[PDB]
């Protein structure tokens, strides 16, 4: 799970 | 010419996500560092009834989610959340019983970054049944 | 994308035999020997008509019994006959005079013994026309 | 058993010419050389509707014939024309604006030769369609 | 052909 | 092309 661009 | 080969029969299904980055104003309650709006789902082409031969769709979020199992038993099978990333869901869907079938097992990573406003990740692909039996396959035929 | 390919046409078929042993009290005039009764069949699912595509179908009996090569020419395409013995038996499979087709030739090995009351070995397979002329294909696609 | 796999969708299609050598009588204004009057086409099973997946259909002729570049973009999708000789002919099928698909090309050799009166040389192949797109899969299950 | 089990 | 047999 990572923030998106 | 004719041949016997097994019998298989295929649904065109459409699944994934839809998500759009939320703006100034959030909706009350949703935690402070969510910042988008997004829908998992699995759903018929022209949004026709699958849940003829689909008993219920379960979505594994991250477990980040407070209870990531979700259990969506009756259509439309989809579910829409608040979060602040992107993840792997695994969608497992059920069929109904007279199938006989085990469990489909797939997996959605869930898309919030913009396109290179509303963004979507959508896959519109076809479940295959190898041999179904025959109440099975009168109730494929029924739609 | 878009290609050609030749074309081909499927019809899910079911086929093979119920068998059931016989009581005390046997059918009259069936042979003392004989112990079972059973049906060997070809039929389309939930029981719909196959006739609009296959004209008679031909059943070949162990050589035991007289006239062994039986000939179905209108629906049911089965026969019911007492008996023994399993044994295979060559189901010939005869489509009508517009698909200019050649027989459908297949085994089913006749089950009398009980499972691991009646007994069955039925398929649900599918019949698969390849290149099927345009007259035939009209036949196809009306049911 | 279940799995997924990319969806396909297919559409039956015939595909030639038709010819026949011409009489002592020609029709008016048919240059003196030509012998042979013929039709190349592609259409639907049972001359049923395909313009609602077909856009326009264009035939290239031989250089001896002007314009050869013969685009049809309305049904029948076919061309009659009087001629001396057979040649191949590369047929361009263009699908409607929301297949969003590239040219469908295939080729078709004009045949004016009697059989081994009327000759024709005619397919009934199947156009398959990778991956349509939600509104053109919608448009496909129409017909 | 044989008798059944 | 060529005419036909």
């Amino acid at each position: 799970k990572s923030a998106p661009a | 010419g004719s041949r016997i080969k097994t019998l298989s029969v295929s649904r065109p299904i459409i699944y994934g996500n839809t998500a759009k980055k939320m703006g100034s104003v959030k909706p009350p309650n949703a935690p402070a560092e969510h910042t988008h709006l997004w829908t998992i789902f699995v759903r018929g082409p022209q949004n026709e009834d699958i849940s003829y031969f689909i008993k219920k769709v379960v979505f594994k979020l991250h477990d980040t989610y407070p209870n990531p199992v979700r259990s969506i038993e009756a259509p439309p099978f989809e579910l829409t959340e608040t979060g602040w990333g992107e993840f792997d869901i695994n969608i497992k869907v059920y069929f109904v019983e007279e199938a006989n079938e085990k469990v489909l097992n797939f997996y959605h990573r869930l898309r919030l970054h913009p396109y290179a406003a509303e963004v979507s990740s959508v896959y519109f692909d076809e479940i295959v049944f190898n041999e179904p039996n025959e109440e099975f396959f009168k109730i494929l035929m029924s739609r």
